[PDB]
């Protein structure tokens, strides 16, 4: 198993801007027959990799030439020579030279755009939910950059961990955020037994978490 | 030239499932083949790998899939096999034959979805989203909840915001926004219409104050 570490997991570039990637490796990529088997795919949106470069520098049939790739032995880097619209997904290295054949987490090449705070809305469970025995309490938390957040739920006061199921979308088509959907579930019972209900979000765009809450009892 | 997997589908954890992967025309059928999978929204993990006849079909595996997956291959046919048996949860993924003409893991298909579950066609609960217990904007949303299989659509009757699914204890989950001038809500009717085609339900729900 051969550990094949990215950096860095996350790049925010402009379009036309260079960027470059790094790959890095657990032990040497050199084959005993003298080759180099660290290869670059890009994966985009809905698809299937495609090959870039493969042992190390070699450009695949029709990739663009604004695509190259550098290192040696354990030392990785794929640059982008102007990024272009089409370039955006997920970037892999990937190594053949030692079995299991292994790959790096990804990284992903995302839009550079300014720091937007997110809209949070929180929502009570539904009279629809209640009937049924269930209790589903959700937050929005809806057009912010960069995509980094974390969301607290507080039931009256305490953090509550058990229940909780978090949904991030990718960055938008137009104005290129990051929106969020987080809800705390328990029973109708459970709901009923308590009655501040509050989710906090914390985000690069204050230093003062985001709270959003509703009391039940009011509602 | 290039490859074209089939043979995954819904299967019970396990299970066990045979995967076929076609070459196209060229003209060789020396050269080695691989098998490569990937979760839902996860990384690429390699599984398999058979050499061609000069090399003795050499297989290896990852440690994942040993003594549980065999890879193998007919060169008459133009086939590479994927033979998945004692079939698990995390064996979920799109799985991928993954080769070269001389340029390593160069030619990728589309792929062929396995899913491993216990699972039941499950018609979604559809919850309104409304606040609350006072601004320009209003946002509203439905919770789309306990579903199988996969496909559910949200449509809002465009700053909609659709967030993927999440897999709960053997059952989807998904949840959509609308946001929407204050001056339109509650004073007009905002519904979202949830179809699920497998379980035959299609959800209307208007959102009420």
């Amino acid at each position: 198993d051969v550990v094949m570490t990215q950096t860095p997991l996350s790049l925010p570039v402009s379009l036309g801007d260079q960027a470059s990637i790094s790959c890095r490796s657990s032990q040497s990529l050199v084959h005993s027959n003298g080759n180099t088997y660290l290869h670059w795919y890009l994966q985009k949106p809905g698809q299937s990799p495609n090959l870039l470069i493969y042992k190390v520098s070699n450009r695949f049939s029709g990739v663009p030439d604004r695509f190259s790739g550098s290192g040696s032995g354990t030392d990785f880097t794929l640059k982008i020579s102007r990024v272009e619209a089409e370039d955006l997904g997920v970037y892999f290295c990937s190594q053949s030279t030692h079995v299991p054949f292994t790959f790096g987490s990804g990284t992903k090449l995302e839009i550079k755009r300014a720091d937007a705070a997110p809209t949070v809305s929180i929502f009570p469970p539904s009279s629809e939910q209640l009937t049924s025995g269930g209790a589903s309490v959700v937050c929005f938390l809806n057009n912010f950059y960069p995509k980094d957040i974390n969301v607290k739920w507080k039931i009256d006061g305490s953090e509550r961990q058990n229940g909780v199921l978090n949904s991030w979308t990718d960055q938008d088509s137009k104005d290129s955020t990051y929106s969020m959907s987080s809800t705390l579930t328990l029973t109708k019972d459970e709901y009923e037994r308590h009655n501040s209900y509050t989710c906090e979000a914390t985000h690069k765009t204050s230093t003062s978490p985001i709270v959003k809450s509703f009391n039940r009892n009011e509602c | 030239v290039q490859v074209v997997e089939s043979g995954g589908g819904l299967v019970q954890p396990k299970g066990s499932l045979k995967l076929s992967c076609v070459v196209s025309g060229s003209t060789l059928n020396n050269y080695a083949m691989n098998w490569v999978r990937q979760a839902p929204g996860k990384g690429l993990e390699w599984v398999a790998r058979i050499r061609s006849k000069s090399n003795n079909y050499a297989t290896y595996y990852a440690d994942s899939v040993k003594d549980r997956f065999t890879i193998s291959r007919d060169d008459s046919q133009s086939m590479i096999y994927l033979q998945m048996n004692n079939l698990k949860t995390e064996d979920t993924a799109m799985y991928y034959c993954v080769t070269y003409g001389n340029h390593p893991f160069a030619y990728w298909g589309q792929g062929t979805l396995v899913t491993v579950s216990a699972a039941k066609t499950t018609p979604p609960s559809v919850y309104p989203l409304a606040p609350g217990c006072t601004g320009s904007s209003v946002t509203l949303g439905c919770l789309v909840k306990g579903y199988f299989p996969e496909s559910v659509t949200v449509t809002w009757n465009s700053s909609v915001h659709t967030f993927p699914a999440l897999l709960q204890s053997g059952l989807y989950t998904m949840s959509s926004s609308v946001t929407v001038p204050s001056s339109t809500w509650p004073s007009q009717t905002v519904t979202c219409s949830v179809a699920h085609p497998a379980s035959s339900t299609t959800v209307d729900k208007k959102l009420e104050p």
